[PDB]
RNA sequence: CAUCGGUUCUGGCGGGGGGAUAAAGGCCCAGGGAAUGUGGCUCCUCCGGGAGUGUUAUAGCCCUGGGUGUAAUACCCUCGC
RNA sequence: AACGCGACGAUACUACCCGCACGUUGUAGACGUAUAAGAAUAGGCUCCGGCCUCGUAUCCUAGCAGGCGAUUCCUCCGCCGGCCUCGAAGUGGCCGUCGGUAAUUCGCGUAUUGCAAUUUAGACACGCGCGGGAUCAAAUCCUUUGCAGACGACUUAGAUGUG
């Protein structure tokens, strides 16, 4: 249990209901979170399942008019994502909605989240809880099947930001070995007693 | 019931080279190099023997457990296919109109075409594409034969079955209108 | 069902003039507390021996522990369970270190397998098996073989339900 | 069928009082029908019913035989 | 000089008032303390003051800012979530809002 | 005819196995009941590391690089401890790295406030000192 | 797709600076007056920085064209202004020739071609408020028909209890946004042909 | 009647495309291309190529 | 080279085995002991 | 804030009793036995290990009776701080 | 989308920008509100030696809410300027100047807020003030038009002209 300014979520390899139930239960606690990679959530099952229940849900429309008050269907898996978290909020009450307002969800990592920690839910990773032989589906597959346009900017945009955090890691390895050659030179150099006293303390 | 340890055993021939890395399967011989990707198969590999890789299952069902026969299938067809090939003899027979096959290579895309016209007088040009890595020659000891080779026995046959389903009979007797193209023999290169 | 006991129940039909002395009956009783072993030892004597609560008395109730608790043993449970076609007939073997631990085994294995209650079921013997060739069930036998040692792919690692957010991906490999 | 593509009207799940209702009175007529017809059954029913007996993978089973023969001779010789 | 911060107090969290699946009962307060996720943590917290400190438009007595005071009464559920009372409940709309639990009054 | 498989290894259940509960307590595997449950002793002279003999789930273990030579299934605690004396699974648990994390993580938890300022302030010294050397290695190269 | 940056030329007339103004005879005519600066003001280097920004960013390359109203016989001196696409070859290609066409005039047999069908796209003849009748076709109800026969007889006969959608209804006829395709050019005649 | 929607009546279109109107289109793309081309050519701070800063919130304020 | 003909074609297919989850778990001396103490009890 | 009273929630510590005077278990004493057979011996090998034989040897286990022992501990009940 | 967004042009004032001067100004709620690999999970990481349940980690963390002066150190931080760089809703890197700075040790000050009472302290936005720098615009009514029109709305024209 903590309390940040912000909690940054990779959704990738998290089951939908499982991230959506504990994100909305932060929100109703009061703890801002944005959500990352909403194209690589998961769904359990096969994924006609999912693709027939996508389609169910487009069948419902108000028959009078479909300009107004009727199911919209939103085809982005962000908008997939919040959808299952906006059902799990009591969203006409202004708490709900204040709940609501401190969440933020899309597709891929847009700036400057490229450049920020990303943190993951193992009581929603995939890998975590399903049996070895399920299933599953991708939700961003999901979308491209249902009328979603952005897969491919999404795919290049991601591909650019992970080479320019393969250069960024290239330098981070190089700063690592030289703050292990930093210590070994600099052992020698310390105050034994002050060397002994902080191993017996633990550091 | 689920079994708690089974295991299965597949010999490798002197020339070949197999290499297993996070279940992707690559094997080499010498006619060539083959790849598959078996991710999706709950499976250990390792090396029991020299020259026989085996496969384990822990803690499996029964499903879990027959799945291993494939992939000792599978990787045992793609060592056959690096050593000794595959090889799917195909006959186009006729009545009245002669059919012509006309087999070329696209220089851009590096597979084999196959352009069959005349089939019971049609004016239409059927074009059927192989799959990369098999090679269409027209026979010359028979008679209105084509044959398909290859490393890999998937895209052989498949090639084989594309060819097959694109000179269907529609609306005729099939009783009577005895045109087309069928596999007439399955084996090796070697 | 529960934490089971296993109770020597020994009872008796109450001394009348043209019986002074009447004769003692024992059972061994799988039950939660002495009250429920009681209740079935009556339970099963009005089944047998038409002997009712209110002419008869309990003359000793017992609990039977088991002699080697840190012995692994293979039992064989021979029972009886009542569905709607009828009474069938049931041999299982359960692999414990006592009787009741391997009375509570086959009780969630009959719920689990066969959505039997407690009332349906009647244990008509309990045996420890005392050679591994009186195993007869492979899944005991894969078990007893010789040498056995098997490893854990894909362990969940414990990870504290109160610790929300984590800052790298578990691993499965221990 | 073309379900995935074009699924049809669901099937509702979801219960009405009415219905609960009129399937609870339904149940409760049956039961007690069951009672009357099985008190006015004519069909012969045996006093003992037939004992499905020991299974053969019991592994003790000779030696349950052995006592119930040693048992019946007993009693025998005590009668 | 000093880079350091000066937090004596822990923060908490006022999530809802005690309540059933309906009816809710402003007098008692549910506070979720951080780092406190069982029962043995919080019977840490026992009697310690909580105050809700919150700001108003009017300055009166040479501040704008107003303090609710209160205590940690008993510990709720598993999860280390405590019942707290105020002299005043809290305000319904601060469900979420933050709480600065005291370690005075101190038994150490 | 040569074969290059690169596979997961893992460790095994198997008679010998020290297996660490979540007490921090060592325990050898003697007889394996079955995949989830085994039976096992720790016949430690130290009373951190023991453990009576009895039921162990293994979702409750972790299996230890330590392997007990030659250990007899079924054997009672005289000759498990014999075996365990022989083998010294003590010293060698000592050595394993995930001992040291645990004397770390108590040495952490037994600070009080005092020992913590003397922490951080040797930290600090020793903090200038590899500054200085992160310093001359960065103008280095 | 998303705008990125807009580059103009030095020089706009007076015609196309009309399309940026409602009261063109009351106004000071200023605008792009100090944008008119910066192609003096260090040799160019914000218009040659923004080109480079299109060069090396964008995938999309549309010039700005107005057309000269003046040579019309309309009454309009107000141009119509409006983005067209550059297609093939690469962006640094289309960032060049649209630089290169600025402050040009583009004929339209450099664009199209005789014997080559084209997509007309335009607003249509206004109407203005029009029944069913026309609007929509309806067959017209039979005569003296009670409250109207120009007319739907049932629009809302079933449930829900509501007027759909689909059904017809009195209202804005034509003057309605039109793309219609594969118009046939049968002859680009030139204005100074005297026998076109 | 096969629909315009017909796989048969695409690969068709396709065919038809590819064979023949796409020469036909080709060349007087090169035609109209280059008339339209005959007409059109009828410090990295301080100069602008390196591309410097020109002169609702994806995120939290913070 | 293999000397007999399979039904289907697939010449290439290996001389497979049964499929005997179970197999080794007893052996056939201790089975046929079983067998002749069955028949006793039979 | 301290010292109290009433009601109540919760944590820890010192004792007593019961049962097969818990059952186990450790260490000794006296018997008996077997294999998922230790050591040894024999035969095959891919030299890695298999197969057979037989009762503790260069591992151990199981069953019975006895001693320490009114042992400890679990569980239940109970007197207090 | 009339409560989704972008680019561009011209922007008169009490309008715009810069420096500081504070708010009986506001905000679902600051108090260290610190921390970027990617990927797999029947496999990975690496400095290539080895390492992997574990973020129970790492960084930061002392001084009147943190002074003054030394001793001592060349470590860390901040603002500007130059060169590069960053377009997914655009911002970081290097160098240079200047300012600050216990890694060691010491002296002088702290009291009286009286035994606790938010520790009034952060960020963003808004407003009133000065002292400077920069700029002199449009829209609507009205007349007209008929590519339009129930009325509004819409396409036009009205400043010297191809009116």
């Amino acid at each position: 249990s903590s309390f940040e300014s912000v909690v940054v979520i990779d959704g990738k390899g998290h089951l939908l209901g499982r991230l959506a139930s504990i994100v909305a239960k932060q929100l109703l606690s009061g703890q801002k979170i944005v959500v990352v990679r909403c194209e690589a959530l998961n769904i359990s099952g096969e994924f006609f399942r999912a693709k027939l229940k996508y389609h169910a849900y487009l069948r419902k429309m108000t028959r009078y008019n479909p300009t107004r008050g009727g199911p919209f269907h939103f085809r982005a898996p962000s908008r997939i994502f919040y959808k299952a978290v906006r059902g799990m909020i009591p969203h006409k009450t202004a708490r709900g909605a204040a709940a609501l307002e401190r969440l933020k969800v899309f597709e891929g990592v847009p700036p400057p989240y490229d450049k920020k920690k990303k943190m993951v839910v193992p009581q929603a990773l995939r890998v975590l809880r399903l049996q070895p032989g399920r299933k599953y589906c991708t939700v961003g597959r999901l979308s491209h099947e249902v009328g979603w346009k952005y897969q491919d900017v999404v795919a290049r945009l991601e591909e650019r930001r992970k080479a320019k955090g393969a250069a960024y890691y290239e330098r981070k390895k190089l700063a690592a070995r030289q703050l292990s050659e930093a210590k070994k030179a600099a052992a020698a150099k310390v105050d034994p007693k002050v060397s002994e006293a902080l191993a017996a303390y633990g550091y | 019931m689920r079994y708690i340890h089974s295991e299965e055993t597949i010999p490798v021939p002197e020339n070949v080279k197999v290499s297993i890395k996070s279940r992707l399967v690559t094997v080499e011989g010498p006619r060539g190099k083959l790849q598959k990707d078996l991710s999706h198969i709950a499976v250990n590999f390792s090396v029991v023997k020299k020259g026989v890789i085996g496969l384990e299952i822990h803690h499996g069902s029964r499903k879990d457990v027959a799945a291993l026969r494939t992939v000792r299938t599978i990787i045992n067809n793609m060592i056959i296919g690096v050593t000794k090939g595959f090889k799917y003899k195909m006959r186009y027979v006729y009545a009245h109109f002669p059919i012509n096959v006309n087999v070329e290579k696209n220089a851009e895309t590096g597979c084999y075409e196959v352009e069959i016209r005349n089939f019971i007088g049609e004016k239409i040009v059927r074009k059927v594409v192989m799959a990369p890595g098999v090679e269409v020659e027209i026979s010359k000891a028979q008679k209105d034969e084509l044959i398909l080779s290859g490393n890999s026995l998937e895209a052989v046959s498949q090639s084989a079955a594309d060819i097959q389903q694109i000179c269907k009979v529609r609306n005729k007797d099939i009783r009577k209108f005895l045109d087309g193209i069928y596999v007439s023999e399955k084996g090796n290169i070697v | 069902m529960g934490r089971l006991q296993e109770y020597q129940v020994i009872g008796r039909h109450l001394p009348t003039e043209a019986n002074p002395n009447p004769a003692l009956y024992r059972m061994r009783i799988f039950a939660p507390n002495e009250v429920v072993a009681k209740s079935r030892f009556w339970y099963f004597l009005r089944g047998l021996k038409k002997v009712k609560k209110a002419t008869g008395e309990i003359v000793s109730v017992n609990v039977i522990s088991e002699k080697h608790p840190l012995k692994v043993k293979n039992f064989g449970i021979w029972l009886r369970y009542d569905s709607r076609s009828g009474t069938h007939n049931m041999y299982k073997e359960y692999r414990e270190t006592s009787r009741v631990a391997a009375v509570e085994a086959m009780y969630a294995d009959m719920a689990a397998r066969h959505r039997a209650r407690f009332r349906s079921i009647h244990i008509l013997k309990v045996v420890e098996l005392e050679k591994t060739e009186d195993v007869k069930r492979p899944y005991i036998k894969q078990l007893v073989a010789k040498n056995l040692s098997f490893p854990l792919p894909h362990r969940v690692p414990k990870i504290s339900t109160k610790k929300i957010f984590s800052a790298k991906r578990p691993s499965t490999f221990s | 069928a073309g379900t995935i593509n074009k699924p049809k009207k669901p099937t509702s799940k979801r219960k009405t009082t009415r219905l609960r209702a009129k399937i609870s009175k339904r149940a409760a007529e049956k039961k007690r029908k069951e009672r009357k017809l099985a008190r006015k059954n004519p069909e012969w029913r045996s006093k003992l019913k037939k004992d499905p007996g020991i299974p053969n993978l019991f592994p003790y089973k000779e030696r349950l035989l052995q006592q119930i023969e040693e048992e019946r001779i007993r009693r025998k010789e005590e009668l | 000089p000093s880079e350091a911060g000066h937090r004596l107090y822990v923060k908490g969290r006022h999530l809802s008032y005690q309540r059933g699946r309906r009816n809710t009962h402003p007098k008692t307060s549910l506070i979720k303390i951080e780092g406190v996720d069982d029962t043995a943590a919080a019977n840490f917290y026992l009697g310690k003051r909580v105050a809700y400190v919150y700001r108003a438009q009017k300055e009166v007595r040479g501040t704008k800012i107003r303090v609710i005071w209160g205590k940690i009464t008993r510990p709720h559920g598993n999860s280390g979530v405590v019942r707290a009372k105020f002299t005043h409940p809290l305000p319904a709309r601060s469900f979420g809002a933050s709480v600065r639990i005291m370690l005075y009054p101190s038994s150490i | 005819a040569e074969i290059n498989v690169e596979a997961t290894s893992w460790r095994r259940v198997e008679v010998g196995r020290v297996l660490k509960l979540e007490n921090g307590s060592l325990a050898a595997i003697v007889e394996i009941i079955d995949h989830k449950r085994v039976l096992a002793d720790g016949p430690s002279s130290d009373p951190k590391l023991a453990t009576p003999r009895g039921i162990v789930p293994l979702s409750r273990a972790l299996l230890t690089p330590i392997v007990i030579p030659k250990l007899p299934r079924g054997a009672r605690t005289g000759a498990v401890k014999k075996a365990w004396e022989a083998y010294g699974v003590d010293a060698k648990w000592k050595e394993t790295n995930w001992a040291k994390k645990q004397l770390q993580q108590e040495r952490r938890q037994s600070l009080t406030d005092f020992d913590r300022f003397k922490v951080m302030r040797l930290k600090k010294q020793r903090r200038f000192e590899e500054r200085k050397a992160l310093a001359k290695i960065k103008a280095a190269a | 797709l998303r705008s990125l940056t807009t580059v103009w030329a030095e020089h706009l007339s007076d015609e196309v600076k009309r399309r940026f103004y409602k009261n063109w005879y009351k106004s000071k005519k200023k605008a792009f007056t100090k944008y008119a600066k910066k192609y003096a003001e260090n040799n160019g280097a914000s218009i040659t920085r923004e080109l480079e920004r299109i060069k090396k960013y964008c995938t999309v390359v549309r010039v700005l064209a107005h057309t000269q109203i003046r040579k019309t016989p309309l009454k309009q001196k107000k141009a119509h202004l409006m983005e067209i696409q550059i297609n093939g070859g690469s962006v640094a290609d289309k960032v060049e020739f649209g630089r290169s066409l600025f402050e040009k005039p583009v004929t339209i047999d450099t664009i199209f071609e005789k014997d080559e069908m084209i997509d007309v796209i335009a607003v249509t003849k206004g109407h203005g408020f029009v029944g069913v009748t026309a609007r929509w076709g309806t067959k017209k109800l039979p005569r003296k028909t009670h409250k109207g026969l120009r007319k739907v007889a049932c629009i809302g006969a079933w449930h829900p209890s509501h007027v759909q959608w689909t059904v017809a209804r009195a209202g804005q006829m034509g003057y309605h946004h039109r793309t219609s395709v594969n118009h046939k050019i049968y002859r680009i005649g030139k204005g100074d042909d005297e026998a076109n | 009647a096969k629909s315009a929607r017909a796989s048969r009546i695409k690969e068709n279109h396709q065919r038809f495309k590819k064979n023949i109107a796409g020469p036909v289109e080709a060349a007087r793309l090169e035609r109209l291309s280059a008339k339209l081309m005959a007409i059109a050519q009828a410090s990295g701070v301080k100069s602008g190529k390196s591309i410097g800063r020109k002169d609702s919130s994806i995120v939290f304020p913070m | 080279k293999n000397l007999g003909m399979r039904k289907n074609g697939q010449v290439w297919l290996p001389a497979k085995k049964a499929f005997r989850p179970t197999k080794g778990l007893t052996s056939w001396e201790l089975r046929v002991k079983k067998r002749q103490e069955q028949a006793a009890m039979k």
